[PDB]
């Protein structure tokens, strides 16, 4: 009846069979928008953040030969140019069209009865294959939580430098 | 439940910790695949190093010794500056070319599942559980594919790896045993 | 109680001068093997370190980008004087990550304590009879006992001169 | 009502002048006792601190790499402000890991503290005498209860 997370507003409907469910939706976005799109968004925002949290830290100390070491990760695009930056994002596109067999909008995605949120088919090593349901639910709670930590993280790493002018 | 191990003696050890508790049967395949890749790479490297040390280069074995063909990069000069300090003298063009072939092979090992490339998929065939078994199917004039051949190949692989590692170490710094 | 266990061997055998397993005051039937094995494993890599790390075989190159070579770094507690203090933390830290992430019973199939890997010191070892375990796990345990008296020597004799 | 509990020793017995466990709740006693036992010994280590410190007993050597020695350190509240800024961080850190590690032992209010063998040292709860623990835990509480009034002396007998 009431929310588990914040126990003085009403419990959000149509968020029941999802992994990180603690009933946290005070602004009611899940009442208005499709829940499969919102989950798929939250996982993708989290995975890009987790890669950017490693990136922001490892870029200070490791630099690949041919580039210029930049003291602050934030100043890296200027030290790589625009041609290299566009190559990254245009290939990200091509990797995204192939990803969802061409269904790339909020109307075409999740039009098949298959295609559950976050299941890319990606598993080269075999992590979580042939196991039980409780274990699968547990490992999915870890990807959400670490991704949510990394989103609020990748703010702070990027923001710290905004004010100041030196690395992490 | 993996393939044959050490012939003189056997020991699996660090295998059930990831193919039962950490991972599963899909990880087993992947691991073997990686091992085979590394083995083959090491073998080729070993052969190359051996050839370089011996002396059988273009100047000794053929009529052509001018690799650069514009950058004045003869084979004699590259055969007189060891094996580790020779790979850095390779022209960028050539480097690019080499990266190309390898890239193509890797992509094939990734797209072309079985007989032909797969046009529609969420991810690449080899990026899924058990995506790359280890065998690419490249068997020109295939003599045999038995249970002995595989084991022999594997053994030659690890041996080659160790050998080349040792070789590199010795060129770089005091190793341990003789060469 | 534990007179027939690993480590009791001639000439002494079971020899507890303090009365340590004489009761369970703090559950002395367990963890005292684990506390005895753990110090010695440090000491065995220390003394096979420190004697080779006295003989004069060095790594090539420099400890950093600023040109400080490894050959300029002597042996002993003097070697930590020529480690800059950023190194002293990271030398502890990713070893300290090993204490909480590999230096514990991870999978739960440990026959013993110090039993973490199961398969990689299997040195043609599966053939050998269960008795060969008790031999080279006494030989593990008693190298580690005797390498502490090696390393406690080679730490105190440096400060004594 | 709330008698025969831990540490109600008689020079008084039933120390409740104003109804504080009864008008607290059903259970604040389970908080309050956990709350009291921690306050008692932080006072004890304050009393055993501030006395052994005042006798001049110091650790031989320096506290940092810049040459600040322990014998250059006077006492009172003038010694926490002297140990350096980074030196205070590593104090507070593996303290702050351990109000995390001890409050969350799969039960919060049933068992008390979360005994000192949490880290680097290991505890046995099985060796567990019924009669021996009533006196020894009620010494221990009542040592700290006097130590709190004792440390409240030496914190307040500095300012006046
Ligand atoms: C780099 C090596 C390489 C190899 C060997 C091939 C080989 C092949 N391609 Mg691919 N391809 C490649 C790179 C490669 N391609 C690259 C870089 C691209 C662009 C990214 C493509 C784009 C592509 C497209 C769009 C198509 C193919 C097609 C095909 C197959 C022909 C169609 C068919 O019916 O055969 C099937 C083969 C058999 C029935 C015989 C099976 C026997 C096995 C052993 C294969 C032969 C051995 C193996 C190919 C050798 C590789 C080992 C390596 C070390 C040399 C053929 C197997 C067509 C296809 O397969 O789909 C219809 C096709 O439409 N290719
Ligand atoms: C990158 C190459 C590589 C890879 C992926 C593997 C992978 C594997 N090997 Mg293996 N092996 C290798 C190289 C490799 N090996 C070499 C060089 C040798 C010769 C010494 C051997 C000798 C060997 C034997 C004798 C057997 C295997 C077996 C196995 C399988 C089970 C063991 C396991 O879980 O992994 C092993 C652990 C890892 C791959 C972890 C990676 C190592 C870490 C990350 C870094 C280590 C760096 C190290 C310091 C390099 C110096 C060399 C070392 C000897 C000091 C597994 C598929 C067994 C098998 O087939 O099943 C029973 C088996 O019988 N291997
Ligand atoms: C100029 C800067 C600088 C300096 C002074 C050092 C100095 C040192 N590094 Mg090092 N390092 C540097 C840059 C630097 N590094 C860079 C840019 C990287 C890449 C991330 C590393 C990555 C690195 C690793 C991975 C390790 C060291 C380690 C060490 C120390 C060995 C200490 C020891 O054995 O205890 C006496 C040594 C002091 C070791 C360490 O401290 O841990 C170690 O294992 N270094
Ligand atoms: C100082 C080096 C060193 C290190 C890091 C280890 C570390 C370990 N040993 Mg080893 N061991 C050592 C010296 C060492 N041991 C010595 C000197 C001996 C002879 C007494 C042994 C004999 C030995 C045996 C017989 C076994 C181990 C096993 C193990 C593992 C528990 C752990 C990884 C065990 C293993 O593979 O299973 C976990 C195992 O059965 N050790
Ligand atoms: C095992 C982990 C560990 C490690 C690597 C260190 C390392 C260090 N501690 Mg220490 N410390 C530890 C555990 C540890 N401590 C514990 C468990 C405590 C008790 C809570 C303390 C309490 C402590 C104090 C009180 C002080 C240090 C200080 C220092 C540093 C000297 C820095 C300096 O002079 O600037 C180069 C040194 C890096 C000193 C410091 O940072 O002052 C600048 C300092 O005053 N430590
Ligand atoms: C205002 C004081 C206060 C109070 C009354 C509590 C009360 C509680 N804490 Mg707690 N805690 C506090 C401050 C406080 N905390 C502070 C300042 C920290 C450090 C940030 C923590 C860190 C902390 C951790 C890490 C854990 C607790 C847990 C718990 C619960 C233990 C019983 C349980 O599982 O309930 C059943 C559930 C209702 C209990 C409700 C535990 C918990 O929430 O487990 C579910 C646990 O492991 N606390
Ligand atoms: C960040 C550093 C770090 C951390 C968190 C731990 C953590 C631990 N160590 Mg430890 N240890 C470390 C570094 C570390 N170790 C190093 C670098 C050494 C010396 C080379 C030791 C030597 C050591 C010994 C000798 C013992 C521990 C023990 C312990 C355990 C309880 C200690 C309280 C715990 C798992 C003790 C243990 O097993 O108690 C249960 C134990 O006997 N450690
Ligand atoms: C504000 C005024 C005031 C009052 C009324 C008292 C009252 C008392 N003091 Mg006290 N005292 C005060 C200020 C005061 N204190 C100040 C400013 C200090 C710091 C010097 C102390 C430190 C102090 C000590 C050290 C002692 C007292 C003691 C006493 C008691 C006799 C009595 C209860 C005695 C006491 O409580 O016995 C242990 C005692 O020995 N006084
Ligand atoms: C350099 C990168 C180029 C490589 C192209 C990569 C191809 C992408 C993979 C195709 C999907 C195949 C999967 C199933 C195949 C499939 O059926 O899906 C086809 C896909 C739409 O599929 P669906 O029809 O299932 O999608 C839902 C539709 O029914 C709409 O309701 O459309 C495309 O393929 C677009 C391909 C990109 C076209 C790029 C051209 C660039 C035009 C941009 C113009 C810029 C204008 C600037 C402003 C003026
Ligand atoms: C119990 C115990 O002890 O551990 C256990 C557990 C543990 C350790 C995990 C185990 C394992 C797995 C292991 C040991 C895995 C190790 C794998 C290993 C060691 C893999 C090396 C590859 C080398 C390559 C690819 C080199 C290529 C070299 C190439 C591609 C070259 O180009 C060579 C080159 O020269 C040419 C030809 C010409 C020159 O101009 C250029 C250079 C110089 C570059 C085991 C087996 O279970 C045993």
């Amino acid at each position: 009846e009431m929310s588990k997370a914040v126990p003085f507003v009403k419990a959000p409907a149509n968020t029941a069979g999802y992994v990180g469910d603690v009933g946290f939706d005070p602004l009611g976005f899940s009442d208005y928008f499709d829940m499969k799109w919102l989950r798929e968004s939250e996982i993708k925002h989290g995975r890009a953040s987790m890669l950017a949290c490693l990136g922001f830290v490892v870029q200070q100390y490791i630099t690949i030969p041919g580039y210029t070491h930049v003291d602050d990760s934030n100043l890296a695009p200027q030290a790589v140019g625009v041609s290299a930056m566009l190559q990254i994002v245009l290939w990200m596109g091509v990797l995204e069209f192939w990803t969802n067999k061409g269904n790339v909008t909020m109307e075409t995605m999740f039009s098949s009865p298959d295609r559950v949120p976050g299941n890319l088919g990606f598993d080269p090593m075999g992590l979580s294959v042939g196991k039980s349901q409780a274990e699968k639910d547990e490992m999915a709670l870890k990807e959400i939580k670490n991704g949510r930590l990394a989103m609020l993280a990748i703010g702070g790493m990027i923001h710290h430098n905004w004010v100041t002018g030196e690395p992490l | 439940t993996p393939l044959g191990g050490e012939p003189v003696f056997i020991g699996e050890n660090y295998w059930d910790k990831l193919t039962l508790e950490y991972g599963s049967e899909a990880t087993g395949t992947y691991l073997r695949a990686a091992e085979l890749k590394h083995g083959r790479s090491a073998m080729l490297a070993v052969t190359g190093f051996a050839f370089h040390k011996l002396g059988l280069t273009l100047n000794n074995i053929s009529p052509h010794e001018y690799l650069s063909i514009r950058d004045n990069i003869k084979f004699a000069d590259l055969a007189a500056m060891s094996p580790i300090e020779a790979v850095k003298h390779i022209p960028a063009e050539g480097m690019a070319q080499i990266f190309a072939a390898i890239a193509a092979v890797e992509i094939y090992e990734l797209t072309h599942r079985n007989g032909k490339l797969a046009y529609d998929e969420s991810v690449a065939p080899g990026l899924q559980p058990g995506g790359l078994t280890g065998d690419l199917g490249w068997n020109p004039l295939n003599i045999k594919v038995t249970d002995r051949r595989r084991l022999s190949e594997l053994q030659n692989g690890r041996a080659a790896m160790f050998a080349i590692s040792a070789w590199v170490a010795a060129e770089a710094i005091p190793g341990s045993v003789p060469i | 109680a534990f007179e027939d266990e690993l480590g009791a061997q001639p000439p002494l055998g079971f020899f507890d001068p303090l009365g340590l397993v004489a009761d369970g005051d703090q559950e002395k039937f367990d963890r005292l093997r684990y506390v005895e094995i753990k110090h010695g494993r440090i000491s065995m890599l220390a003394v096979v370190g420190y004697l080779v790390q006295e003989a004069g075989v060095r790594l090539p190159g420099t400890i950093d980008y600023s040109g400080k070579t490894f050959a300029e770094i002597p042996n002993g507690f003097a070697a930590f004087k020529e480690i800059p203090a950023g190194g002293l933390v990271q030398l502890l830290f990713f070893i300290g990550v090993l204490e909480s992430s590999v230096m514990r019973d991870l999978t739960g199939e440990a026959e013993f304590v110090g039993d973490f890997r199961n398969g990689a010191i299997d040195f043609g070892w599966d053939t050998f009879d269960e008795e060969t375990q008790f031999k080279k796990r006494a030989i593990e345990l008693n190298q580690g006992r005797a390498a502490q008296m090696g390393i406690l020597a080679l730490m105190v004799h440096e400060q004594l001169g």
